[PDB]
């Protein structure tokens, strides 16, 4: 409960500033550096995962991978609230692995989505990825992401700049 | 989950 | 370079520090945020540690080190400076090592394991990797607060500084 | 070791 966002922000405050060495480029899964082309998540990892209700309608979750299985090039995953029936299994496509290093601003600030992309971005106080664009980067290690997420709520269509850790905020693999 |  | 080396090693180690979350009855161990360390602790090569130094020139400071090893034959430590400058090992009595946290404590569960307003501890001043002599200001609130301390400062007419931040992994008795 | 005397 405030016990689930406790871990969430652990989550988040834990993740490993990638440290590389002068002159090394950072690797696949340091902050916006994508996966490599083939890859295929470990039990435990956290992702975002796409899960489509009985009525059809879209959402994609926080949740932790439980399995792949090559005979049939689906995952299970876990929603991270491990709450009821917490299990779903899932293409590929709608897995998307989060970060397993904060890019430190410092030394590689390539590895961080810039302002104006359009991310996926977990909502504050939430277990859910939305669409959002980038306002600021960090530029402290600790420091969070700013984005506005699309929010119809608001005439202009964004809400104010809300913080989000950069365990989560992945590429924007969902259509408006 | 925990939605919006 | 070396001052963002030292800034983001910092970090690093302040905010991997684990939570400790227990299951009720369970009561927070050893070196969880401001509960001491056993009698008779020996800390383990890795561990971070505050380390009372003597330079050269006699000047001491308390220094945030690692262990690399602890010897029962002399009873006496070896810690490395987490900065590469420092290019001495030092060979270091046990009332010279006080270990680091281990765990922050949860404020929200465990705040009897943080330190109390106005206890006199040592904290790590920011932009150094020293600990310094300071009372606390204000205990965190959340499990990602820093402490508020009042450093002792000569340099204020009334000898404290303004509250300054200092992570849970830097804060340890005086 | 950074130092107070150094950083200030």
């Amino acid at each position: 409960r405030g016990v689930l966002m406790t871990l969430l922000q652990q989550s988040a405050m834990t993740l490993p500033l990638w440290i590389g060495k002068p002159g090394d480029k950072p690797p696949p899964l340091c902050g916006a550096i994508p996966a490599s082309g083939d890859y295929v998540a470990r039990p435990g990892d956290k992702v975002a995962a796409r899960v489509k209700a009985v009525d059809g309608d879209e959402q994609w979750i926080l949740a932790e991978v439980v399995s792949y299985s090559h005979a049939t090039n689906k995952y299970e995953v876990d929603d991270i609230d491990e709450e009821g029936k917490e299990r779903h299994t899932l293409s590929r496509r709608r897995v998307i692995p989060l970060p397993q290093w904060k890019a430190n601003p410092e030394t590689d600030p390539e590895a961080l989505f810039q302002k104006e992309q359009l991310v996926l971005a977990l909502y504050p106080q939430t277990t859910c990825f939305y669409r959002a664009l980038i306002h600021a980067p960090p530029q402290r290690p600790q420091d969070d992401y700013s984005v506005l997420f699309e929010d119809t709520s608001y005439a202009d269509g964004y809400s104010p700049p809300l913080n989000v850790a950069q365990r989560y905020v992945v590429a924007c693999k969902e259509p408006k | 989950a925990r939605t919006k």
